[PDB]
Parts: C-alpha cells; sequence; structure tokens
C-alpha cells in the first residue's frame, strides 16, 4: 500500500540493482525455455513471475506483498559469490546485521530500510509474483518469498549446470496453469556485458589489434542500443 | 496473411495481419485473441524489440514470419 507494483522488465531491474548500490551485473530477458544462455554465463540467478495461484543460502519472506520485486532481487544478490559482483556498502551492512535473524524478521528489516524503500519506488484483482532462483554450493534453490523458508530443488554438478536444475523446476511450474495461460516472464541475471567488452577492448588495444578492438566497439554499440530501447 | 507469435512458455498464437499492419494493430490483435492489453505485451523479431506505429513491412515481416511475445506484468 506503501509500495508500488513493478514491471516484469530486466532494464527496469538493471537499475534497481544499480541503486541498490550493486556493480558488475546486468539483467537479460528470456525469450523461449530452450534458449541457449552459455554465451551469457556465468549466470547468478533466475528472476521468475507468473500469476499467484491461492544454513548457507540467504532468505528473507515478505511481510508486506507489494515489496516482492525488491524483496526477490534483493534475495537474489545475497546469495551472489562472485569477483564481478560487488553487493555495495548498502546490501553488504544489510546482510551483516541480518545474518543470525529468522526470515521474516529479515523481511521487516528490508521494509524497514529507506534506501531500499526509495528505489523500489522509484520504478513504479489477479496478483503477479516473482520469486527468484540462486545455486549455493552444489544446490539449487527457489527463493519464494511467500515461504518460511528456501525450496531445494535438486543437486548439481561436477559437470553440472545449475541453470538446468532451475529451467527444469519453472518449466514444472508453467505446467500448473492453463495450456493457455502465457503471463509469465524469466529474467537472467549476469555479468556486466559492456564492462567486460570495455575489458577485453583496452586489451585487444594493448596488443595492438585494431580489428579486435572495432569488433568490440561493434559488440558495445550494439550492446548500448539494446540498452537505450529499454528506456 | 497469417504470422505466428510465440510466447515463453512455448504457444504459438497465429494472427491475421496484413504488411501494413501497425506493431500497436498486431497487439490489438493479441489482446482479442489471448485476453492481454497492449501494455504488457512487447514484440521481437529476431531480434530487435518492435516500435508500436511502425508496420509490419517495415521490419522486413512476411508471410508466416515467427515474432516473439514477452510480457510486461505488475508485479
Ligand atoms: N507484484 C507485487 C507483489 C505480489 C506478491 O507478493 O505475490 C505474492
Amino acid at each position: 500500500g506503501n509500495w508500488c507494483l513493478i514491471e516484469s522488465d530486466p532494464g527496469i531491474f538493471t537499475e534497481m540493482i544499480h541503486g541498490f548500490g550493486c556493480t558488475g551485473l546486468q539483467v537479460e530477458e528470456l525469450v523461449v525455455l530452450d534458449e541457449s544462455i552459455e554465451h551469457l554465463k556465468p549466470i547468478h540467478g533466475f528472476i521468475f513471475l507468473f500469476r499467484w495461484l491461492k544454513t548457507d543460502v540467504y532468505f528473507s519472506q515478505q511481510v508486506i506483498q507489494n515489496a516482492c520485486a525488491s524483496q526477490a532481487l534483493i534475495n537474489l544478490l545475497l546469495n551472489c559469490d562472485h569477483p564481478d559482483v560487488d553487493l555495495g556498502p548498502t546490501l553488504k551492512e544489510f546482510k551483516d546485521f541480518t545474518y543470525d535473524l529468522d526470515s521474516a524478521s529479515r523481511g521487516l528489516c528490508l521494509t524497514n530500510s529507506e534506501k531500499i524503500r526509495a528505489v523500489h519506488n522509484s520504478f513504479g484483482e489477479d496478483v503477479f509474483h516473482f520469486v527468484t532462483y540462486v545455486p549455493v554450493n552444489d544446490g539449487v534453490y527457489e527463493l519464494d518469498g511467500l515461504r518460511a523458508a528456501p525450496l531445494r530443488l535438486g543437486t548439481v554438478a561436477s559437470d553440472g549446470d545449475w541453470t538446468e536444475v532451475a529451467i527444469k523446476a519453472i518449466k514444472e511450474k508453467i505446467k500448473n496453469y492453463g495450456e493457455s495461460e502465457v503471463r509469465f516472464n524469466l529474467m537472467a541475471v549476469i555479468s556486466d556485458q559492456k564492462l567486460k567488452y570495455e575489458r577485453e577492448m583496452e586489451k585487444f588495444a594493448q596488443a595492438g589489434d585494431s580489428a579486435e578492438v572495432d569488433r568490440l566497439v561493434a559488440l558495445i554499440a550494439a550492446e548500448d542500443a539494446k540498452r537505450e530501447r529499454y528506456a | 496473411m497469417q504470422i505466428f507469435v510465440k510466447t515463453l512458455t512455448g504457444k504459438t498464437i497465429t494472427l491475421e495481419v496484413e504488411p501494413s499492419d501497425t506493431i500497436e494493430n498486431v497487439k490489438a490483435k493479441i489482446q482479442d485473441k489471448e485476453g492481454i492489453p497492449p501494455d504488457q505485451q512487447r514484440l521481437i523479431f529476431a531480434g530487435k524489440q518492435l516500435e508500436d506505429g511502425r508496420t509490419l513491412s517495415d521490419y522486413n515481416i512476411q508471410k508466416e514470419s515467427t515474432l516473439h511475445l514477452v510480457l510486461r506484468l505488475r508485479g
């Protein structure tokens, strides 16, 4: 009631991540469930939106309903463990302080954060819900802010692609709706591709490879145009 | 002519259009066939997001090309 609803748009979610102070990531919309995303690796998590049919994992449960977009995104980010990714002071301080708090109390603390509430609202009866999927150690978990605990979907590795487990869980969730229900959205949280291209570009520049620099300029320009259309 | 609109779930929605039809018109057509308003729709033709008032022929979209629908839903 004091929290707006949030549109399932990968551009908005990329901006929310930045707004929370976290750098090194972007959000990419998935268009089909057979979409190969080998080139998007590493995938840090999935954000999945569907119509609500009424100890090493960080997880917070919602105590307000309309916070689900921010809460799902924060549940994902606080499970990210990667050199590409800096959570920033706001989210690191939140995670440190709430480390030994139960899941609903974490939701309360998140709900009371003025910075988070601010960021959230700066971007905004069937109810549509966001949930998060994330790998932690050798497990894959669904983080649904309505439940009291993470849901372990399966185990992964050694060779394993964790995304197979999550995608399987998502397909099977879609098989629960009318074979005509199509109101879903799936997004992947991946490393910042522009930052990746700029790092490579500076290395090829140093190596004296004009051809590869120009092709990286083309990739960067392509990425910028794509980011602009999402605006 | 007929063109195909595919969704995340794998469904395939078929439409009666002409190459003159605006994207916005195609979104109006998806509503009556599916129920989803234009607001909640984005159409992708491999692989750009399509602009509302800018015609199938403009995007070189043929008889029986397949488009992709993604959803902008308020959660
Ligand atoms: N999309 C806003 C919140 C809804 C939600 O929490 O569904 C359970």
